[PDB]
C-alpha cells in the first residue's frame, strides 16, 4: 500500500512532471509505451496485462503545454481522462485562477481525483507541483487546496513551488499573485519545499559547466530532488523515511513549515574521475551557501530541523561520523532549544543517469531538507516589492474585476508580516 | 481555442492587413490560391487560430476587409494572394470621407456599419471560443479614424469583456499628408480612449529613417514598412499560435503592460533590424538582440525614450535560447542605467520565449514599451490643435456633418488629461 | 580575456593602419574575404583580443575607422582586405579640417564625435574585458591632430582606468609638408599631455633614411616605410596575443616605463632591418639584434640619443632564445658604456620573451625607450612656434574657429615646463 | 598520513610548479594520464578506480600560463577547478597583487585550498613557489600567507622565492616589488628558500657544460632540490627529516629565517665517466662558492645551521668522516655559539632522469639546506638600490593609484634595515 499521487498545475508543474516521470520510468524499468521489462506500486498503478499507469493528474486552464503531452514521448503513459485543460488561462491573474476560470473546471478534477484515491489502498499523501507567480498556479492552487481540506482533512500534502527571486523576475505582478497564493497555502499544506530558478542557473554555470541553461535541463535536477524524497518509500534501505516523518520532523509550530530543499553531488561528466566522492564530502557540500536551492543569506540564520537522504553505497557509521563533524563546526547555527538537528535517512539504489544528460553517474549522493529562519528575508523582500505596487493602485483593476476585493490584498499583507514576526521570534 | 477576428477599416490598414495576411499564411505553410504546403504538424495545430477550414481542406482567414472607398477594395483583391479571402467579408461603401472624420463617423459610418456587425457576429456564433479582436487603421484620415472608432464602439456593447486591439499609425509634425490631421487624431483617440485595452502606436517618419540608416536603403517603398509592421503583428500573436517554453498571449501581455487603465498606448520595437550587406558580420545572439531593442533608433513610434521613463516592458522572444541568458541580459539593462525605470514597479521587464523563429531569421524579438515619453506625441498634435482651433480653421465642415464645437473641446480636454497623467507618473 | 578597440583617424592613421590590420591578419592566418586559413591553435586561442566572430566562423577587426574627409575611406574599402571591416565602423564627416587643427577640433569634429561615441561604447558592452586602445594618427594635420585629440578625451572621461596607447607621426625640420605644422603639433601634443599613458613619437625623415641607407633602397614608398610601423606596432602586442616564456602586455611597458606621469613619450626602435641582397650574411642571433637595437640609426624617432640619456627602455624579443643570453647582452650594453644611463634608476632594461616570431624571419626585437634626448625634438617645434607667432602669421584662420591667444600661449608653456621636466632628469 | 599540498602563484610559480610534478611523476611510476603501473600519499590524493591526484593549487591573475597547463602533456592530471585563472594581471605592482586585483580572487582559492586539507588527514604543510619581483608572486602571496596565518596558525609553511641579482634584472620596479611583500612574508613563514637565476646561469655553463640556458632548463634543477627536501617524506630511509625538522634545526631566532640550498653533483652525460663519487667529494663540493644558488659572498660571513639530505646509496661512517672533514677545514666558519653545525639526513632513492634532460644517472647525491650571515649583503644591495628610486618618488604613481599610501615604503625600508642589523649582531 502506501500509494501517492502527483498534481501538476500550470505550465511550470506540467513541465516539471514531465521530466519527473520520465525519471522515474526509466528507475523501474517502464519502457516509454508502459510495458515492464511490487515496490513501484506506491506511484504506479496496473491494469490490462502488462501496462503500468501513472497516479498523476495534470492541470492547466490552457490546452498549450498539456497538448505537447498528448504528442509527445509519452503519448501512451498516460489515459487521456487524467490531463484537463481547453480554455482561458489566468492571465497571469489569481483571481482568475481562484474565481472565475477556477469555477469552471474544478468538479471535473475532483472527480478524477477521488478515482485515483479510490483505486488505492490507504495513499498517505499527495505530490503538488506549481507556480506562485502564475494565475493558475497561484489562484487556482488555493482553490484544489481547499478542496482537498474538505475531502481528506487528515492526509498529507506537500507541494514544490517555484519561488521568484526579485533579480529574475519574468513576470510585472509576481508579488500579488505570490503573496494572496501563500495566505491560502498556509493553512491546508503540511510543508512547501521552495526551488528559486537562480540558484538553479548557478548551480548549473558553477557545478556542471553550463553557460546556457534551458528551463528543460533545471528541472532535471528539481526531478533528482524528487525522486531523493520518495526513494525510500519506493525501495528498500537500511533506515527508511516516509512523508508522516517530514511533517513530524521539520515542523517546530504549525505556520513555520518552508524549507529549502538542496542536492550533491552535482558533477559533470569530466569533473568525476577527479573526484574522491566521500560521504563527508557531499554532507560539507550540503551546507555551504553556493548549493543551495534557495538564494536565501544562510549564514545569518540558524538552522532549525534538517533532514539528510542519502542514496546509494554508504557506511552508516561515516555518515554519523559526517554529521558530527558538521555540528562540530562553529559557524554553522542551530536554534538553541533543540540540541539535535539532523533526521538521516539511507537508500540503496543508487540514482539514475537520464540519457544525453547533465549529470555524471555517482555511486553517493544526498539529499538535504533544511528549514532556515533565514528563508523569512526572502518574504520580507517580496512584502517590499509589494508594498510600493499597491501604493499607486498599480494593476489593481485587474484584479477587482475578477471578483475580488481591495480589503483582500490587505489582509494578506497583515497575515505575511505577522509570519514574518513569527519567524524573527522562533529564532531567538 | 482561443480564436481570433481580424479588421482592417480605411486604405492604409487594408493594406498592411494584407502584408500580414501574406506573412502569417508564409509562416503556416498556406499557398495563395493553394490550400496547404506546410513542412510541420505544429503549423497544422493551430491553424484555427485565424482561418477556417472549409471542404477538401482549404483555408480561410476570419479577416474583415472595409473601406468607404471602392477603390482600394479593388487593389486588395487584383493583388496575387487575393482569391484567398472569402467574398462575403469585402464590406465597402459608395464614397469615401475624404479626410472627414465627420463623415467617417456618421454620414456613411453609420450607414456602412449594419453589414459589418452582422459579418461580426456571424464570424461569431460560427467558432467555439472567441478570444479577441485586432484592428488595422489609421488616426490621419476620415474612415480609418472616423468609422473605425464606431466600429469598435459597436464591438464593445455586443462583447464587453473580450480582448480589443488595435494598430494605429500616428501623425508626425515635419511630414503631414494632410493638413487637417490634428483634428482627425483628436476625435479619434478620445474614442480610443474608453474602447480599447491595447494600442500599438507607430509612425511613418520613424520608419522611413530605419530604412534609410540601419537598412541602408535608398528607395523604400509603403511595402517594405508595412513589412515591419507586418512582423510585429506576427510577433505579438506568437504564444497563441505556437507552444513555446514561456506562453504569452494578447490578454497576458495586456494585463502585465496596463497599470492603469488609461494608459494602454504601447511603443513596438522589433529586432533584428539587419541590411541586406551587412548581416554576415555579427554573431547572432540574446545579448545583441537585447541591445538593439532599447535603441531609440528601433523605436517605431517617433519618440525619444531618454527623455521619459518606461513603465512596463514586454519582450518576445522567437528561435531556441536560454531563458536564463536572457534574464540577466534584462536584469543587466535594468540595474545599469536604471535613470530610465520607474522606481515603484520593481521588476519592469515581461519576458515571453516561444519555440519558433520567423522565415529567414533564426532568432527575433519584439519589444513593446509602456513609456511616459509618448506624452511628447500627444502633446505636439494638442499644440497643433490649439493653433487651428483659435482661427476656427476648418471648422466648417465637420460642423456640416453634426459635429458641434463642444465634443472638440471635449476630447482636447480628454487628450490634456492623459498627458498630464503620463507626466505624474514619470 | 584581455581585449582591445582599435582606432584610425586621418589619412595617415587609417593607411597605417590598414597596412597593421593586414599584417596582424596574416600572422592569425585570416583571409581578407576568408574566414579562416590559420595553420596553428594558438593562433586561434587568441583571436578574440583584436576580433569578432559572426556566424559560420568569420571573423572581424574591433577597429573604428574615422575620417573628415571621404576620400580616404574609399581608398581603404576600395583596396584588397577592404571587404573584411564591418561598414558600421566607417565614420566619416562630409567636409575635411585642411590642414586646421582648430576646424578638426571645433566645428566637425564635434559633429562627427557622437556617433564615433556610439560605436566605441556598442563594442566595450559587447565584450566581457575590456583592456584598452589603440589609436593611430598624426600631429601635423586638423584630423588627427584636433579630432583625435578630442575623441581621446571624451574616452578618458567615460574610462578613467582603461589604457591609452597613441601612435603618433610627428613633424621633421627639413622636411615639412604643411607650412602651419608648429601650430598644429602644439595645440594636439597639449591636449596627449594629459589623456594619454604612452605615446610612440615616430618620424618620417628617420624612417626614408632607414630606407635608403640601411635597407639600401632607392624608391621607397609610403606603404613601404608604413610597413615598419605595422611591424613595431604587432611587437607591443605580442604578449597579449601569444604565450611566452616571459610575458608583457600593455600595462607592464607603461608600469615599467613611466618614472613620472608626464614623462611618457617613448621612442620605438626595431631588428633586424636586413636587406634583400645582404641577409644571407649574417648569423641569427641575440647579440646582433641588440647590437643593432641600441644603434642612434634604428631610432624611428629622428633625435640623437648620444645627446641625452635613457629613464628607461623596454626590450621585447620574438622566436626562440636563451633568456641568459639576452640578459648578459643587457649587462654588458648598460655596464660598458653607462654614460647614457640614469644612474638613479640601477636596472633599466625591461624584458620580455615571446616564443612566436614573425612572418618572415626567425628572431626580432622591439624596442622601446624614454629617452630624454626626445626633449631635442619638442625644442625645434617650440623654437618654430615661437618665431610664427611674434609675427601672428596665419592665426586669422584659427580664430576664425573660436580659437583665442590665450590657448596658444597656455599650450606653449606647457610644452616648455614639459621639455625642462626632460632636462632636469638628464 | 603527513600530506603536504602545493601553491603555485605568479608565473615563476606555475613554471616550477610544471617541471616539479612532472619529476614526481617519472619517480612514481605515474604516468601522465594519472594511472600508477601508500609511499606517494603525501602528495597525490586518490580517487576513483585507478587514477591519482596532485595536491597543487595553481593561481595567477592572468590566463596565459594556465592555459597552457590546460592544453599540454598534463592536462588529465589536474582537474580543472584546482587552476585558478581569468583576470588582469597585477602588472608588476605589488600594490595590485595585494589590494584591487588580489580581492576578487582570493576567497575561491581559499575554499580549494580548504577542501584540499579537508581531503587529507592531518597534513603538515605548505610549499609556496612563486617569485619576489612579480605583482602576483608579490602582493597576492602576502595576502595568501595573511590568510593561511588566520586559518592554521599552528602548521608549518615553505617557500621557494626567486630572487632577484641586480646584474640580471628583468623587471624595472624589482626593488620595490621585493621590498615589500618581503616585510610581509616576514612574520608569517616559518622559512624561505632562495634562488637567484644568475647562479643557476654560472651552474648551468660550467658544471652542466651548456652556454645557452632556457628557462625550462633552469626549473629542472630546482625541481631537483624540491624532490631531494620531501624525498624523506615520500620514501623509506635510514635516517629521516621532516618539515617540522627544518623549522626547529634552522632558525635560530625568529626573524633570520632565510637559508640557502645547493645540490651536487651536477653533471652532464659525458662528464660521468671520468668521475669518482664520493661522498666526501660531493659534501666537499657543497662548500664551494660557485655551487651555491645564490650570489651571496659566502666565505666573508660564517655558517649558522646547515642541513645534509643524501640520496642514493649512502654508507653513514662515511658521511661521518666527510663532515669531520668539513669542520676541520679552516676558512669554512661557523658561529661560535653553535659547535655542531650539521643535521643529517639519508635516503634510499637515487634521484631520478628526466627525459630528454641535461643531468647524468648519479648513485650518490646530496642537497644542502643552509643558512649564512652573508646573505644580509644581498639585501643590503637591494636596499641601496631601493633608495635612489624612492629618492626621486619614482614609479610612485602606479602604487599610490592602487591603494597603497607611501608611509607604508618607508616602514618597509626601515624594517629591512633592521633586519640587515639583527645579521650583523647575530654574527658576532
Ligand atoms: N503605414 C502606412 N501609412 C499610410 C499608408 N498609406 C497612407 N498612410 C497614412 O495614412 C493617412 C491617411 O490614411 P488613409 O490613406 O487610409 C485615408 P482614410 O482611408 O483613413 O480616410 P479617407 O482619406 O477619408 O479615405 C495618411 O495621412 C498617411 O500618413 C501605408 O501604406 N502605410
Ligand atoms: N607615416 C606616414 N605619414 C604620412 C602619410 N601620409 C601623410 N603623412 C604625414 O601626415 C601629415 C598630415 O596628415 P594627414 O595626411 O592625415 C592630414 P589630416 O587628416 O591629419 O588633416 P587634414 O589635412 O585636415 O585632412 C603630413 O604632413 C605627412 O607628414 C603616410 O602614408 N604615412
Ligand atoms: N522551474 C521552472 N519554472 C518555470 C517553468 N516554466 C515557468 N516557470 C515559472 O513560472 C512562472 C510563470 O507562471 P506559469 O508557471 O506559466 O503559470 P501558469 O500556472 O502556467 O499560469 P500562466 O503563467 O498565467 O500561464 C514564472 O515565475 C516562471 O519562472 C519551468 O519549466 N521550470
Ligand atoms: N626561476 C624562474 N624564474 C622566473 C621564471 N619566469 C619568470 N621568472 C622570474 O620572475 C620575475 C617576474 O615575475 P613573474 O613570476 O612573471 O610574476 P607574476 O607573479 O607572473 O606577475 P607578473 O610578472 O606581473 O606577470 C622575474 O624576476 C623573473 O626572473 C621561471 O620559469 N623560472
Ligand atoms: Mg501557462
Ligand atoms: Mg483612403
Ligand atoms: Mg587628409
Ligand atoms: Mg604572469
Amino acid at each position: 500500500m502506501r500509494e501517492c499521487i502527483s498534481i501538476h498545475v500550470g505550465q511550470a508543474g506540467v513541465q516539471i512532471g514531465n521530466a519527473c516521470w520520465e525519471l522515474y520510468c526509466l528507475e523501474h524499468g517502464i519502457q516509454p509505451d508502459g510495458q515492464m521489462p511490487d515496490s513501484f506500486n506506491t506511484f504506479f498503478s496496473e491494469t490490462g496485462a502488462g501496462k503500468h499507469v501513472p497516479r498523476a493528474v495534470f492541470v492547466d486552464l490552457e490546452p498549450t503545454v498539456i497538448d505537447e503531452v498528448r504528442t509527445g514521448t509519452y503519448r501512451q503513459l498516460f489515459h487521456p481522462e487524467q490531463l484537463i485543460t481547453g480554455k482561458e488561462d489566468a492571465a497571469n491573474n489569481y483571481a482568475r485562477g481562484h474565481y472565475t476560470i477556477g469555477k469552471e473546471i474544478i468538479d471535473l478534477v475532483l472527480d478524477r481525483i477521488r478515482k485515483l484515491a479510490d483505486q488505492c489502498t490507504g495513499l498517505q499523501g499527495f505530490l503538488v507541483f506549481h507556480s506562485f507567480g502564475g494565475g493558475t498556479g497561484s489562484g487556482f492552487t488555493s482553490l484544489l487546496m481547499e478542496r482537498l481540506s474538505v475531502d481528506y482533512g487528515k492526509k498529507s500534502k506537500l507541494e514544490f513551488s517555484i519561488y521568484p527571486a526579485p533579480q529574475v523576475s519574468t513576470a510585472v505582478v509576481e508579488p500579488y499573485n505570490s503573496i494572496l497564493t501563500t495566505h491560502t497555502t498556509l493553512e491546508h499544506s503540511d510543508c512547501a519545499f521552495m526551488v528559486d530558478n537562480e540558484a538553479i542557473y548557478d548551480i548549473c554555470r558553477r557545478n556542471l559547466d553550463i553557460e546556457r541553461p534551458t528551463y528543460t535541463n533545471l528541472n532535471r535536477l528539481i526531478g533528482q530532488i524528487v525522486s531523493s524524497i520518495t526513494a525510500s518509500l519506493r525501495f528498500d534501505g537500511a533506515l527508511n523515511v516516509d512523508l508522516t516523518e517530514f511533517q513530524t520532523n521539520l515542523v517546530p509550530y504549525p505556520r513555520i513549515h518552508f524549507p529549502l530543499a538542496t542536492y550533491a553531488p552535482v558533477i559533470s561528466a569530466e569533473k568525476a574521475y577527479h573526484e574522491q566522492l566521500s560521504v563527508a564530502e557531499i554532507t560539507n557540500a550540503c551546507f555551504e551557501p553556493a548549493n543551495q536551492m534557495v538564494k536565501c543569506d544562510p549564514r545569518h540564520g540558524k538552522y532549525m530541523a534538517c533532514c539528510l537522504l542519502y542514496r546509494g553505497d554508504v557506511v552508516p557509521k561515516d555518515v554519523n561520523a559526517a554529521i558530527a563533524t558538521i555540528k562540530t563546526k562553529r559557524t554553522i547555527q542551530f536554534v538553541d532549544w533543540c540540541p539535535t538537528g539532523f533526521k538521516v535517512g539511507i537508500n540503496y539504489q543508487p540514482p539514475t543517469v537520464v540519457p544525453g544528460g547533465d549529470l555524471a553517474k555517482v555511486q553517493r549522493a544526498v539529499c538535504m531538507l533544511s528549514n532556515t529562519t533565514a528563508i523569512a528575508e526572502a518574504w520580507a523582500r517580496l512584502d517590499h516589492k509589494f508594498d510600493l505596487m499597491y501604493a499607486k493602485r498599480a494593476f489593481v483593476h485587474w484584479y477587482v474585476g475578477e471578483g475580488m476585493e481591495e480589503g483582500e490584498f490587505s489582509e494578506a499583507r497583515e497575515d505575511m508580516a505577522a509570519l514574518e514576526k513569527d519567524y524573527e521570534e522562533v529564532g531567538v | 481555442m482561443r480564436e481570433i477576428v481580424h479588421i482592417q477599416a480605411g486604405q492604409c490598414g487594408n493594406q498592411i492587413g494584407a502584408k500580414f495576411w501574406e506573412v502569417i499564411s508564409d509562416e503556416h505553410g498556406i499557398d495563395p490560391s493553394g490550400n496547404y504546403v506546410g513542412d510541420s504538424d505544429l503549423q497544422l495545430e493551430r491553424i484555427s487560430v485565424y482561418y477556417n477550414e472549409a471542404s477538401s481542406h482549404k483555408y480561410v482567414p476570419r479577416a474583415i476587409l472595409v473601406d468607404l472607398e471602392p477603390g482600394t477594395m479593388d487593389s486588395v483583391r487584383s493583388g496575387a494572394f487575393g482569391h484567398l479571402f472569402r467574398p462575403d467579408n469585402f464590406i465597402f461603401g459608395q464614397s469615401g470621407a475624404g479626410n472627414n472624420w465627420a463623415k467617417g463617423h456618421y454620414t456613411e459610418g453609420a450607414e456602412l456599419v449594419d453589414s459589418v456587425l452582422d459579418v461580426v457576429r456571424k464570424e461569431c456564433e460560427n467558432c467555439d471560443c472567441l478570444q479577441g479582436f485586432q484592428l488595422t487603421h489609421s488616426l490621419g484620415g476620415g474612415t480609418g479614424s472616423g468609422m473605425g472608432t464606431l466600429l469598435i464602439s459597436k464591438v464593445r456593447e455586443e462583447y464587453p469583456d473580450r480582448i480589443m486591439n488595435t494598430f494605429s499609425v500616428v501623425p508626425s509634425p515635419k511630414v503631414s499628408d494632410t493638413v487637417v490631421e490634428p483634428y482627425n487624431a483628436t476625435l479619434s483617440i478620445h474614442q480610443l480612449v474608453e474602447n480599447t485595452d491595447e494600442t500599438y502606436c507607430i509612425d511613418n517618419e520613424a520608419l522611413y529613417d530605419i530604412c534609410f540608416r540601419t537598412l541602408k536603403l535608398a528607395t523604400p517603398t509603403y511595402g517594405d514598412l508595412n513589412h515591419l509592421v507586418s512582423a510585429t503583428m506576427s510577433g505579438v500573436t506568437t504564444s497563441l499560435r505556437f507552444p513555446g517554453q514561456l506562453n504569452a498571449d494578447l490578454r497576458k501581455l495586456a494585463v502585465n503592460m496596463v497599470p492603469f487603465p488609461r494608459l494602454h498606448f504601447f511603443m513596438p520595437g522589433f529586432a533584428p533590424l539587419t541590411a541586406r550587406g551587412s548581416q554576415q558580420y555579427r554573431a547572432l545572439t540574446v545579448p545583441e538582440l537585447t541591445q538593439q531593442m532599447f535603441d531609440a533608433k528601433n523605436m517605431m513610434a517617433a519618440c525619444d525614450p531618454r527623455h521619459g521613463r518606461y513603465l512596463t516592458v514586454a519582450t518576445v522572444f522567437r528561435g531556441r535560447m536560454s531563458m536564463k541568458e536572457v534574464d540577466e541580459q534584462m536584469l543587466a539593462i535594468q540595474s545599469k542605467n536604471s535613470s530610465y525605470f520607474v522606481e515603484w514597479i520593481p521588476n519592469n521587464v515581461k519576458v515571453a520565449v516561444c519555440d519558433i523563429p520567423p522565415r529567414g531569421l533564426k532568432m527575433s524579438s519584439t519589444f513593446i514599451g509602456n513609456s511616459t515619453a509618448i506624452q511628447e506625441l500627444f502633446k505636439r498634435i494638442s499644440e497643433q490643435f490649439t493653433a487651428m482651433f483659435r482661427r476656427k480653421a476648418f471648422l466648417h465642415w465637420y460642423t456640416g456633418e453634426g459635429m458641434d464645437e463642444m465634443e472638440f473641446t471635449e476630447a482636447e480636454s480628454n487628450m490634456n488629461d492623459l498627458v498630464s497623467e503620463y507626466q505624474q507618473y514619470q
